């Protein structure tokens, strides 16, 4: 321990400011696209509970922003030109119609990584057959929802399937991925 | 220390025999280096500028020497004269660095400790080392000297009973750790060993072993031999080739590195000096006075040394400066007479150190050659085996 | 904060009939999932269809032990009481 | 290698970054490869890149093995700015030992030190390199047009050079 | 000399006037273009046969007509 006066048993790791806006409220942890307007759960709750639609806009676009999303960087004054050609420059019609299809697009996508996610939820619990030797051969659903939503990083993925081949043990589940930071340099990015 | 009461005769017998001129008696347990450095006269401690400049320019003016003849010679001379220029840039570098080691216990010039730090730092670069580093892991030596199990920056001899226990691992004595020790203690490799000194500093490069106050101050040192090694060591290739790097600057580290390896092996090993663990028996003025052993070189070494064999003296007075170590020594030789031990260096010295002091077993408190104590305790392994029988 | 857990467990009964091919009948809020002919690899199946309805995200642990259309409903419902905050 | 007792060790927050012993392992690739090619060859540009870069991986690596202190960021700023200055030199000036005697068999490509290059600074982006975030171009007087703070805005007008225009608000 | 300095940033190496002559007479300079606003500069490419491979070259030109014979002599 370092701590000279106070030390709980376990030890204090600094936190610091977030540096990115959260997943809005509407938003799936998935790929498949949100829901134009209104979400689908707001239609079971109290009138007088779905005032945090409204909130979590008036949170994310102007008032609890992380004084890391203003930086002023060379990098972000030529995304300044990007956007502000997709914003003002482009006449909202044949936005409207690329909108239309990148959704169509992203359908096809989620609908995919889903037939995968079974795929390799089928592929583990016939691993752990080889692991255990003998009987096991279910799977973790645990870990198929947590593929969905993509909360695992490469390593932890490779370390299950390690687990799995050499001791069975399908209960066993890395710890969870933690969110990436914004990468900032200096004055350049 | 190992050889208790007894007459003269046996003394000056295992002397000669062991290539000591003076072995040493016995000193009272329950004491500290520090007391004797009342013996000191105050005068001993004064500084004067005369000193200084001769001890860094002497040895400059060696390595300018032989720099200057192995260039005006470059590849079209013969070994030996290769060999001879080697040996003379070693020995001035060995000086020089004598003087960096001084400044990193911050008693060459107390005056302007930017100067003596900028001064150390410079000095030490060359033969990649760092001076914070290197600051702590002499003062560890310092506090745990002789100790064993602990005194890690220093010739911690090879014990039988790890050797036994490595031999019960490996399932005989062909392993790869078996070989290395093999080669590495039976060999004169040995008196280079110094060089796995070289590598045990970076501690791993991890600033997790370190107090955090000191962070950019030990930065700050490694980033010294990594410059040079990044912006000099280029260079040399780039304007010689492999010879002109295996040359000017391998063979010369090569023998600055035997200088520092035989010194310090010299210095703190001998059959009469035992090696008490903590808690038992080990005392801090016994090993630091009885403990010690002083070499003797010619003048003319001594004097490009920097005086680098005296060590005794500096560690009663911390504080005392290079140039009054060989005064420091013949006062303290007057009262400490009968407990030191002495050696003038010779081949049967070197000899014996390879050949005959390898492994250190505690049960006789002694050094035993490597062979022997391997088939001895190898015999002692099949007649375990016997006794394994049921 | 407030929901309406006879409108979520209206949703997922129908939800489940719809992907199994049993009738909303046959679906009873106490049935289990093993013998309306449910197999590991479609208990999941399900809940990517309850989600993918819902339009919510599912708490994984408490996930792992659903085997009655109740917990199913229980889940929902306090995934989605717990959206605000 | 294997741990049948705890297996997701590597995944425990041991106090340093995730991309350090990676970091040493390019440092030493480059300084072995730089000094063969340039003994091998006679060219004196490949020992003195090899040696430059793994001398900065090397202290950028150091200094990465306390992730939570100021130089456990500079060391991360440190490393990227290395690993992108090589896969710079490569792809757009090249290497002299390889020119050839054509023009567009000499031309500057991507090989395989730019791709290990490339691949670090992806490492580092996407595992942490937020600290000192605090280092920007100075705010305008456009950020704080609509700040609710007098002084402040005052401040930033005159260090911009409209000192003297008439604060209505 | 070549071997002790860094690549750095293709550009059109500088021939006087008359290492061009020798150049194009030993049959080495391989395609040659005019510019400039009076027609006197001359930037010339060379062939992987010559000592240094194909290089881009630049050659001020001082009025000289035995210059079009020597060129298209020499292929
Ligand atoms: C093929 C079908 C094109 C039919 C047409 O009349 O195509 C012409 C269209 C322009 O169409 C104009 O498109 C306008 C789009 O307006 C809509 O969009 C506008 C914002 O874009 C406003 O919101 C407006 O209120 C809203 O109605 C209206 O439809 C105009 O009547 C219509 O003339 O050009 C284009 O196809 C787009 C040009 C791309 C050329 C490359
Ligand atoms: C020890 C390995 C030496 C080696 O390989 O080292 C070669 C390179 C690193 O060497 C660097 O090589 C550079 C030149 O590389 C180029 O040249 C090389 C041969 O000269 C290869 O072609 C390499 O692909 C290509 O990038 C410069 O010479 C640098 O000074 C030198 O350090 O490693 C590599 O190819 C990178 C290794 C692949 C990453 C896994
Ligand atoms: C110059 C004068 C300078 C003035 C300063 C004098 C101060 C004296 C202090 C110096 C202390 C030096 C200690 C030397 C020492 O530790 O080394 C002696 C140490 C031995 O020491 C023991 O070594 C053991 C080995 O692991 C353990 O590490 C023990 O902890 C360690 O104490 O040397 C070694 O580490 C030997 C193993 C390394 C193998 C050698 C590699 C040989 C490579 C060949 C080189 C090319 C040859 C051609
Ligand atoms: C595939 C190789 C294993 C993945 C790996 O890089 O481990 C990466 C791990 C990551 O290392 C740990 O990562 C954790 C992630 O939160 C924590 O951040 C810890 O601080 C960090 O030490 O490091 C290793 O142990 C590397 C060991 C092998 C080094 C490779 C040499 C080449
Ligand atoms: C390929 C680009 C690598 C980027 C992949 C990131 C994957 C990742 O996040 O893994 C997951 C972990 C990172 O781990 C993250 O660490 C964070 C703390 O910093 C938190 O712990 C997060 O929870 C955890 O996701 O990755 C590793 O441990 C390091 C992987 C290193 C892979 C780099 C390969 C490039 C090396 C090539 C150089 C060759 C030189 C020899
Ligand atoms: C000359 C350029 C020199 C710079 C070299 C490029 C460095 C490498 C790329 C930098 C990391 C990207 C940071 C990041 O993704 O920010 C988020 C950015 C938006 O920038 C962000 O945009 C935000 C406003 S908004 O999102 O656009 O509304 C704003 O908050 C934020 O400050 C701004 O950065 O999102 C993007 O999609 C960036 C993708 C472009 C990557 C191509 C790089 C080209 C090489
Ligand atoms: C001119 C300048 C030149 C510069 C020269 C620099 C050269 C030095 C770098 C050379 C390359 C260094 C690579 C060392 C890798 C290593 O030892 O990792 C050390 C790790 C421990 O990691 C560790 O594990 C520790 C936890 S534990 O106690 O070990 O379990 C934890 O403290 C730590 O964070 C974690 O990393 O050892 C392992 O646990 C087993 C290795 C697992 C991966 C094997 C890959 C090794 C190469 C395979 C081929
Ligand atoms: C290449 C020549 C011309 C210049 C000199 C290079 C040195 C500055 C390099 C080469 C050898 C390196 C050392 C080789 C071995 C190690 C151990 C290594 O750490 C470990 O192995 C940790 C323990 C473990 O891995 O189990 C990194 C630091 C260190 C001291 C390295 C520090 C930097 C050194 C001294």
């Amino acid at each position: 321990t370092s701590a000279p006066f106070i030390s709980p048993m376990t030890p204090y790791v600094p936190e610091e400011e977030p540096t990115r806006t959260p997943p809005s409220i509407k938003d799936t942890g998935t790929l498949r696209p949100a829901s134009e307007w209104y979400p689908q759960w707001m239609q079971y709750r109290r009138r007088e509970d779905n005032y945090v639609f409204w909130q979590d806009k008036f949170m994310r676009c102007s008032t609890d922003i992380p004084w890391a999303e203003k930086r002023w960087t060379l990098f972000s004054t030529v995304w300044y030109l990007v956007q502000q050609l997709r914003f003002v420059g482009t006449p909202p019609a044949l936005r409207y119609v690329a909108f239309l299809g990148w959704r169509a697009l992203m359908f096809q996508v989620y609908a995919a990584h889903k037939a995968l996610v079974l795929w390799q939820c089928k592929l583990d619990a016939g691993l752990a057959r080889i692991g255990s030797g003998g009987a096991t051969a279910t799977f973790s659903k645990t870990m198929a929802l947590r593929r969905l939503h993509w909360r695992n990083s490469p390593l932890a993925e490779a370390l299950y399937a390690l687990n799995l081949y050499k001791t069975g043990r399908v209960h066993l589940l890395p710890p969870v991925a933690k969110p990436i930071p914004r990468p900032t340099f200096f004055w350049l990015f | 220390t190992s050889l208790d009461g007894l007459p003269e005769t046996q003394k000056y017998v295992y002397a000669d025999e062991w290539g000591f001129s003076r072995v040493g008696a016995d000193f009272p347990p329950g004491s500290h280096p520090s007391l004797f450095s009342q013996l000191l006269p105050q005068a001993l401690f004064a500084f004067d500028a005369r000193a200084a400049v001769a001890a860094v320019a002497v040895p400059l003016a060696a390595m300018a020497a032989g720099y200057g003849w192995l260039w005006y010679m470059h590849s079209i001379a013969p070994v030996w004269q290769q060999a001879l220029c080697a040996a003379l840039i070693g020995t001035g570098y060995a000086g020089l660095f004598k003087v960096a080691h001084e400044c990193a216990m911050m008693r060459f010039i107390p005056q302007m400790p930017g100067l003596q730090a900028a001064l150390g730092t410079l000095l030490m670069a060359p033969a990649l080392y760092s001076l914070p580093s290197w600051r702590l892991h002499h003062l560890h030596h310092l506090l745990h000297t002789n100790m064993l199990w602990q005194d890690v920056w220093g010739w911690h001899p090879l014990t039988k009973v790890e050797l036994a226990d490595e031999m019960v691992r490996s399932g005989g004595s062909g392993g790869a750790a078996m070989a290395a020790a093999r080669l590495v203690l039976t060999t004169p490799i040995k008196l280079f060993a110094s060089v796995g000194h070289w590598l045990r500093s970076w501690d791993g490069l991890d600033l997790r072993h370190f107090h955090p106050a000191s962070y950019v101050e030990v930065l700050s040192g490694w980033a010294a031999p990594l410059a040079f090694a990044g912006l000099v060591l280029p260079a040399v290739v780039s304007a010689g080739g492999l010879s002109g790097f295996v040359s000017c600057y391998l063979a010369p580290w090569l023998v600055f590195h035997f200088w520092l390896s035989v010194l310090s092996l010299t210095a703190h090993t001998a059959p009469h000096i035992p090696w008490r663990a903590e808690g038992d028996g080990w005392d801090a003025g016994r090993a630091a006075v009885a403990g010690t052993v002083t070499l003797r070189l010619p003048r003319p070494l001594e004097v490009l040394l920097n005086n680098a064999n005296y060590m005794l003296p500096q560690a009663v007075a911390p504080g005392l400066p290079m140039w009054s170590a060989p005064a420091a020594y013949a006062v303290l030789a007057a009262r400490l007479g009968p407990y030191l031990t002495e050696a003038s260096m010779s081949l049967k010295l070197l000899t014996n150190h390879v050949t005959r002091w390898q492994i250190y077993d505690e049960e006789a408190h002694t050094y035993r050659p490597m062979e022997e104590v391997v088939d001895e305790i190898e015999a002692d392994l099949q007649q375990l085996a016997a006794a394994a029988q049921q | 904060a407030a929901v309406d857990k006879a409108k979520v467990l209206e949703d997922v009964r129908s939800i489940i009939s719809t992907q199994l091919g049993t009738e909303l009948e046959k679906v009873a809020p106490e049935a289990k999932f093993v013998d309306l002919g449910a197999d590991s690899l479609d208990t999941v199946e399900i809940m990517m269809a309850l989600e993918e309805k819902f339009e919510i995200a599912l708490e994984e642990e408490g996930a792992e032990k659903i085997a009655t259309v109740q917990d199913a409903a229980d889940m929902i419902a306090a995934q989605i009481a717990a959206k605000g905050n | 290698w294997w741990r049948e007792d705890d297996p997701y060790w590597p995944l425990r927050d041991w106090g340093d970054h995730p991309m350090r012993w990676w970091t040493l392992a390019f440092a030493a690739i480059m300084a072995a490869g730089g000094l063969a090619t340039s003994v091998a060859t006679g060219y004196v540009e490949p020992v003195q890149a090899g040696l430059g870069a793994g001398a900065l991986l090397a202290l950028a690596g150091a200094a990465m093995s306390d992730a939570r202190c100021v130089p456990g960021a500079l060391g991360v700023k440190l490393a990227w700015a290395v690993c992108a200055l090589i896969v710079l030199k490569e792809v757009s000036v090249g290497w002299q030992h390889k020119r050839k005697r054509r023009l567009a068999a000499s031309a500057p490509r991507l090989e395989l030190t730019g791709l290990a290059a490339a691949a670090l600074c992806a490492g580092y982006m996407l595992t942490d390199m937020s600290g000192m975030g605090e280092v920007a171009l100075p705010p305008n007087p456009g950020a704080v047009f609509k700040s609710p703070d007098v002084a402040y805005r005052a401040s930033v007008w005159q260090k911009w050079g409209y000192g003297q225009v008439q604060m209505r608000v | 000399s070549v071997k002790t300095a860094w690549r750095t940033q293709e550009v059109l190496r500088e021939l006087s006037y008359t290492q061009l002559w020798a150049l194009v007479g030993e049959g080495h300079v391989a395609r040659v273009r005019f510019y400039g606003p009076e027609k006197n500069k001359v930037m010339a490419t060379t062939r992987a046969s010559a000592p240094g491979g194909e290089r881009l070259c630049k050659v001020v030109l001082p009025p000289d007509p035995e210059l079009l014979d020597h060129l298209v002599s020499n292929g």
